[PDB]
């Protein structure tokens, strides 16, 4: 499944996903529901990580 | 084949979602409210016919 | 689409894979499906000599 | 179609903007009344997707 | 011909610039008097982008 | 043993982190109890040195 | 003749070079009293081009 | 002889080293008491310009 950067955002901030798993631009999203699906960032987005560590979201870097 | 096509209507109750409503109670003091609905198609002939096309 | 055969209007064309002749006739794709939604504001006059956005 | 980034700006913040895909430095825009047109970016914008964001303009990232 | 980058900041801070077209590292000016000439940017600089918009100059973009 | 990005903030904001092996985007961490692990850089992060240096952790880099 | 980078930006704060044609890494810099030398950034720093831009020194690029 | 980061910029916050030869990662580090040795930058550190030229340390890039 593929679900747009700005409907993830706006999920996150709606206290929705539980762990992101970042490769690069690619994003694997678990939401707190075990529903999984991926994302892709458009372009550098410096807020993106704050955002996700202000909202209490697991974030793991991947080699 | 190559001459009929399909329309695919699905059965399941559908849910819709209305945000920031604005409504004014009987005393005059406005208040936001956001609802949702939960439809579902009773027959599916009625549903394509009445409504334009076939489009949710 | 709407398909013209040298500017005839020759049909109308469903969605999907379809054949024409190439430099003959031209088919011009339309958004049918699709709601369309447009905004209008305006600073406008009352009738009781009021303006309102 | 080909569009300049400048007027795609003005009609962002004019809302008339629906959805933009940004592969690399192109965007693929959508408008409000279903007419699309490509738009080039001329330098890299941090405010470019906060301003995207802000507008509640759908946002589409690309593989 | 070639402008340095000081005389295009400071032109387009009078506002007699009309269209810029930027390529990557190149600038190719068009004066309000249909004058065209050549610009360079010494380092990546944010503020450029902003400038310009502020002061409605149509930039351009290129694939 | 691979530990994910929001946790070792964490444990980094609540002091319990001596030293840090930065080698590109891993990070080999030492707890203050001498306990050893690997962490990762999902994204590039303006912010992670500041409170690095503002708890006081040797921070060391890589050839 | 190469020129040190804290002795380069005391003295266009002392408003004394008058061009300074940048070359990515490497700058060529020309004194008010017509003195030729060449310097180098340490690390990317766009408060240079501020400090250039606000005391009105000449800034070249090339191709 | 290799110096870590973080104590490279407790031991400049204290004034004691003159110049600072940066070379891309590795920086080339005489203190006051003419001891020269090599530190490494972890990550890139925009505060390390600031911090450098805000306390008189003399700065020098390479070819």
């Amino acid at each position: 499944r593929k679900v747009d950067y700005s409907t993830f955002l706006q999920e996150v901030n709606n206290d929705q996903v539980r762990e992101a798993r970042i490769n690069g631009r690619e994003i694997n999203v678990t939401k707190k529901d075990s529903n999984r699906y991926t994302t892709y960032i458009p372009v550098q987005d410096p807020k993106l990580l704050d955002n996700l560590l202000t909202k209490n979201v697991k974030v793991v870097g991947e080699p | 084949p190559f001459i009929e096509t399909v329309k695919m209507l699905d059965a399941r109750i559908q849910t819709m979602d209305n945000q920031a409503d604005r409504f004014v109670t009987k005393e005059k003091k406005d208040l936001i409210v956001d609802s949702y609905i939960k439809w579902r198609i009773s027959d599916f002939s009625r549903y394509y016919l009445a409504t334009g096309g076939g489009d949710i | 689409g709407v398909v013209t055969r040298f500017g005839k209007f020759s049909h109308l064309v469903e969605p999907g894979l379809n054949w024409k002749p190439t430099f003959i006739d031209e088919v011009k794709p339309v958004n049918v499906e699709a709601v369309r939604e447009l905004a209008a504001s305006g600073v406008m006059l009352t009738s009781d000599e009021n303006v309102v956005r």
